[PDB]
């Protein structure tokens, strides 16, 4: 019953690791991930014009 | 990249989690482990998970051993003795967990 | 405000709200953007649970 | 089923304790596993002093 | 490409010879002997690897 009540608790886990990715430092890695991918993108793409 | 920053996060935010269980269960310690590698892809590709399917099926109540557990089957059948598996239709498909 | 502060004006667009300055926006003020979207979603998501 | 689930065989850690008339016990115990897996025989008297 | 249907079926292990492969099957049906052939439905077809 403990780890029936525990798992309970690890299934409702899926809203805390949602909440995970609204706050600052998650999504401010995502930032800085997706800035050095697409200034990579126009960085080729200038170089092509 | 994205999903695997996502999930990376997500084993590391679990990790913690999960010790304190691993701790009070040691004996489901691979149950444990399939869960949180279950949540840590839920986090990377987004598909829900299902209840049903990952929650662990009590059998019996625990039992205090006095008075012992007894069972008397009069119908003695496959099904009774050794328990049966249910199922469930989607428009004709037969699923089970 | 805080973008104002460093020199950002909000011109929303409904589904997603966009930032107007000089020079590209930073990781720290697009990361408060996206996250206040985020927030904004399931805040609109807990409202109606 | 399509394939159902790989389900790991349950234990066994009960004592099986069969009763029945004698007449479905010489019926049964004619296979040597019986007597290999059932050894004691609690055989009841029909009557009492 | 479908890596479940390209992806060799590794009956079992390698053995070593010490100890000989040595398998007893009590159930000898023709699932257990000559082993099966698992299927997948899709809507009610068929499918197999």
């Amino acid at each position: 019953i403990h780890l029936a009540e525990a798992v309970e608790g690890l299934l409702l886990e899926v809203n805390r690791l949602d909440e995970l990715f609204r706050q600052g430092s998650f999504l401010r890695e995502k930032t800085q991930l997706e800035a050095r991918f697409k200034e990579a993108r126009e960085q080729q793409l200038e170089a092509l014009r | 990249a994205l999903r695997r920053l996502r999930r990376d996060w997500a084993l590391h935010y679990l990790n913690n989690r999960f010790e304190p269980l691993f701790q009070r269960f040691p004996q489901a310690r691979a149950y444990l482990e399939a869960l949180r590698a279950r949540l840590a892809r839920y986090a990377e590709t987004g598909e829900p998970l299902d209840p049903a399917q990952w929650r662990p099926n009590l059998l019996t109540s625990s039992s205090s051993g006095t008075p012992p557990p007894i069972v008397y089957e009069p119908y003695a059948t496959a099904p009774r003795l050794f328990g049966r598996l249910d199922y469930l239709v989607d428009r004709g498909v037969w699923s089970t967990n | 405000r805080e973008a104002q502060e460093a020199g950002f004006a909000l011109s929303t667009n409904g589904e997603r709200l966009e930032l107007t300055g000089p020079g590209p926006v930073p990781a720290e003020l697009s990361a408060r953007l996206e996250e206040v979207t985020l927030g904004s979603l399931a805040a609109s998501a807990e409202l109606e649970v | 089923a399509p394939a159902g689930l790989e389900v790991e065989p349950f234990p066994i850690q009960m004592q099986v304790i069969l009763v029945g008339t004698p007449e479905a016990f010489e019926g049964l115990e004619e296979d040597p596993a019986f007597s290999e897996l059932f050894r004691i025989r609690a055989e009841f008297s029909p009557t009492l002093p």
